[PDB]
């Protein structure tokens, strides 16, 4: 989910 | 109120134990880094960015070879995270920079949260297999573009680029933002998702305290009562704590020890  | 004496004194007193930090930019602009807005980039963000890296990896690798050991020293901002470490209060460093610095300051990695990675390792871009660092720094220190000894792929170091997923060591923000007891953030807004709301994942009796140059970001936009801004250098601010938490002689002591000051 959690992406730069 | 809280005043930054009332945290160092909540800080002398073992009233918080359990420090989560979280740092940006502003902790290595001290060592010599410059921020973030001629490398041969259609525009910035190329850099950290695949399908450019596909076409043209030689800017990133441009980038890696200035960032490598040897390149900066860790400043007192670093050294004062390690003094933490070394007091037994550290529970976690969540940090964006990529330099490596909070590493080099003696930090465990298992303290670190590199959330934007590391040079410390790279990765087969086509295959997948590991490498550790040193084995392109050969490579990327002469200036050659590193290739996969089985399959050829550009092997990368461990940077995390747009578009992908942080590190799986980001995952213990699950476990470590609820367990804090004071949160620390240095030289950065956290402006970006998803380090801003983390800043909102802590409980609210717990003490936020930034030490940045301006007060930006979630604690500017929703502020609670046992915050604490100290604005300015970041530099000057930490000094100023360290000197309220009586740790003057030891940061002394090991910056001596660490970089033979
Ligand atoms: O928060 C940090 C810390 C750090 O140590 C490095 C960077 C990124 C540096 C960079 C350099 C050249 C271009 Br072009 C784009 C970005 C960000
Ligand atoms: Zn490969």
């Amino acid at each position: 989910r959690h992406k730069k | 109120k809280l005043s930054l004496q009332d945290v160092a004194e909540l800080i002398r007193a073992r009233a918080c134990q359990r420090v989560v930090v979280m740092v940006g930019a502003g902790i290595s602009t001290p060592s010599g880094i410059p921020d973030f807005r001629q490398y041969d980039l259609p525009y910035p963000e190329a850099i950290f960015e695949l399908p450019f890296f596909f076409h043209n990896p030689k800017p990133f690798f441009t980038l890696a070879k200035e960032l490598y050991p040897g390149n900066y020293k860790p400043n007192v901002t670093h050294y004062f995270l390690r003094l933490l470490h070394d007091k037994g209060l550290l529970l976690r460093l969540y940090t964006q920079n990529i330099d490596g610095l909070e590493r080099v300051s003696g930090i465990p990695a298992s303290k670190l949260v590199e959330a934007h990675g590391t040079f410390a390792s790279a990765t087969c871009t086509v295959c997948q297999r590991p490498f550790p660092g040193e084995d392109i720094r050969a490579d990327v220190m002469a200036d050659r573009v590193p290739r996969c000894p089985v399959c050829t792929g550009v092997v990368k170091p461990d940077i995390v680029f747009f578009g992908e997923p942080l590190p799986q060591r980001f995952l213990l923000h699950v476990v470590d933002f609820p367990m804090a007891d004071l949160l620390l953030i240095l030289g950065t807004s956290l402006e970006v998702e998803p380090f801003a709301s983390l800043t909102e994942a802590v409980r609210s009796s717990v003490p936020r305290l930034l030490i940045n140059r301006d007060l930006v970001g979630p604690l500017a936009w929703h502020p609670r009562s046992r915050d604490v801004a100290q604005l300015g250098d970041v530099v000057h601010g930490v000094e100023s704590l360290v000197e309220l938490l009586g740790w003057t002689e030891e940061m002394r002591d090991l910056v001596q020890r660490e970089t033979g000051k």
